[PDB]
């Protein structure tokens, strides 16, 4: 399972692997496994930072 | 003509808008619509 | 105008000059364009980003007298509906509210005095003035009508 | 919402008060207007039985504010009694 | 609503172009390609981003709400980005 | 097929500020419908 | 008016512009609507308010 | 910028007449630059 955690964090989201240091980036990767359309490497980026935006708020 | 037997108009008032259909305005805002000269013209159907 | 004889707005000339100046200023900022296209007229976005938009409008007015988020009716409308409780912007909010009031008063003259009645499909103002049918569209839609 | 008087109905105001009126104006945008002129509820449908008749409100909806409409509505509240015309022309005030 | 659409049309079709004398042009950001540079400044739990730290600190600033503190609110408002 | 035509843009390009052009674009957007001419002449406002 | 020739208010139309604004405001606040319908015009109810 | 705009503010604070107004390029650069956190607050009225 760490293999896909490497793959989406490194090949798709394009970050150096610190996946488990943040909790909410860790939960989106099993959802990103099930979703296709990996050719568009920017949608998962924008799809994950809006969840990071949800992950801290005071509203 | 209706008395309606007023009990709680604050809740029996929105029921008319629960109803979707509006009666005609009965000549008064038409009497306001028809301008002063056209109220005296034959255009005025409410001359009578 | 003489059909209407209504005197709703107050500071219309200075208000439209502040609007003219905000839409004349050369370095009206990238950040304001970003926040306006980002909030995109959603009140559920505006109510989450109050403390950015209100502080940013207030600091922009404190920088220079022309106001902010001006070009978007949705931005100036949400700034109207929420800005002011607590006196975030004390004085340029009068210009914001007067932009809203100018839109309301010109819409009254658009709607005139005494065209009631409707055809079975559509109201009569839709037939008379092209602002009132939804056949005409706002050039900048942010929420579809 | 209580749009109980003909002075005191407002389309967007009553719609945002109770959205049944918003459904009513969804149906009928002909009243969604400052002049408007709502069918105004079988309760207080008694427009002729009302003291204030229609041109009060349909004057006020296009009246010109600031010291002249405030007083001329009260001059529109001059009675049409025979003794009212009597005292009125007696003081030289021209009746309606 | 109807008054909303009438008001939007009055604004965007009468008030705006008369002010601008048609100095207007309707633009929109390239937000998918744009927000990539907004993303992943360092982490959470900043402000080394080029051109975020420029404009946010340059305009939307306060002694309370600095470059980082004001970029926090826009990091909150990343979420609802439309097409 | 556009709703607004060249006289609208070419008036707005040479317009004058301070609510004059703001209200007169709104009045330039009256309709040339027959029922619009009917209601307009009964307003007494001049058809174009 | 000209039978009377009285000029009792002097900031009349400025006060009516402020009245226009106060009874115009979309963000006319909420505790106002609470307190006015609560107090309902009584000095005895109002002296606690 | 730290020279020229602080110089404009210094010189308008000295004398009420403005600064770098001999050159269209300089007054263009002022009217374009200002808005970078309001360096010259009230004389940008005259520049714009």
């Amino acid at each position: 399972e760490e293999e896909r955690r490497k793959q989406f964090g490194a090949n798709v989201l394009n970050l150096a692997p610190a996946m488990v240091a943040q909790p909410v980036i860790s939960t989106m990767i099993p959802k990103y496994m099930k979703m296709g359309g990996h050719e568009d490497k920017l949608a998962y980026q924008l799809d994950l930072l809006r969840m990071l935006s949800i992950a801290k708020k005071a509203t | 003509f209706v008395r309606e037997h007023m009990a709680h108009a604050t809740r029996r008032l929105v029921h008319f808008y629960q109803a979707r259909i509006d009666p005609p305005r009965t000549a008064n805002e038409a009497k306001h619509d028809f301008s002063t000269k056209e109220f005296a013209k034959v255009d005025n159907y409410l001359l009578f | 105008l003489e059909l209407t004889k209504v005197r709703a707005p107050e500071g219309h000339e200075a208000t439209l000059q502040v609007l003219r100046a905000s839409l004349t200023d050369h370095q009206y900022p990238e950040l304001f364009y970003l926040i306006e296209s980002l909030i995109h007229g959603d009140p559920a976005a505006f109510e989450t980003g109050i403390e950015l938009v209100t502080r940013c409008v207030n600091n922009y007015w404190r920088q220079r007298g022309l106001l902010a988020f001006a070009n978007s009716y949705d931005m100036v409308r949400l700034i109207a509906t929420r800005l002011g409780d607590g006196a975030v912007v004390p004085a340029a909010y009068t210009h914001y509210r007067n932009l809203l009031s100018i839109t309301r008063f010109v819409a009254r003259t658009c709607e005139l005095t005494g065209l009631n009645g409707r055809l079975c499909d559509e109201p009569l103002l839709a037939y008379v003035s092209a602002l009132h049918d939804p056949r005409l569209w706002p050039p900048f839609v942010q929420a579809l009508p | 919402v209580i749009p109980f008087h003909r002075f005191y109905s407002d389309p967007g105001l009553a719609a945002t008060a109770n959205h049944d009126i918003r459904v009513f104006l969804n149906d009928f945008p002909q009243y969604q207007r400052c002049d408007g002129g709502f069918p105004l509820s079988p309760i207080f449908a008694h427009e002729y039985h009302h003291w204030h008749r229609t041109p009060f409100s349909c004057y006020s909806a296009a009246c010109a504010h600031t010291l002249e409409s405030v007083l001329t509505l009260a001059i529109m509240h001059h009675k049409m009694s025979p003794v009212s015309i009597a005292a009125l022309s007696r003081m030289g005030l021209h009746p309606g | 609503s109807d008054e909303e659409m009438v008001a939007q049309k009055v604004y965007y079709l009468c008030l705006v172009p008369a002010v601008l004398n048609n100095h207007a042009c309707g633009a929109g950001l390239n937000l998918k390609h744009l927000l990539v540079k907004l993303f992943y400044t360092k982490f959470f739990l900043l402000t080394n981003n080029p051109l975020l730290a420029a404009l946010v600190r340059d305009v939307a600033t306060d002694e309370n709400v600095t470059a980082n503190q004001a970029a926090e609110e826009l990091f909150h408002l990343v979420a609802h980005v439309p097409e």
